[PDB]
């Protein structure tokens, strides 16, 4: 419910529902990627 | 159901036009021969 972020996409499970279930050990990391990759990154890439 | 209105996904509510968390609900599919087995469409037939 915030005014700072544009983009968010999720497929385990709706934003909104968090209640019922309940995520454990969630972690963050910073990673390093060029401005050349703004939406070409993805799981599962097999490219150069 | 055959409405193309604009989701309220964000808090901030948003109408005529597509805004802030404001997402189109549809999407299709990206049908392609080489698409790994399982995203593959089905047709299916439903008899009342």
């Amino acid at each position: 419910n915030s005014a700072s972020f544009s983009t968010f996409k999720c497929y385990g499970v709706s934003p909104t529902k968090l209640n019922d279930l309940c995520f454990t050990n969630v972690y963050a990391d910073s990673f390093v990627i060029r401005g050349d990759e703004v939406r070409q990154i993805a799981p599962g890439q097999t490219g150069k | 159901d055959i409405s193309t209105e604009i989701y309220q996904a964000g808090s901030t509510p948003c109408n005529g036009v597509e805004g802030f968390n404001c997402y189109f609900p549809l999407q299709s599919y990206g049908f392609q021969p080489t698409n790994g087995v399982g995203y593959q469409p089905y047709r299916v037939v439903v008899l009342s």
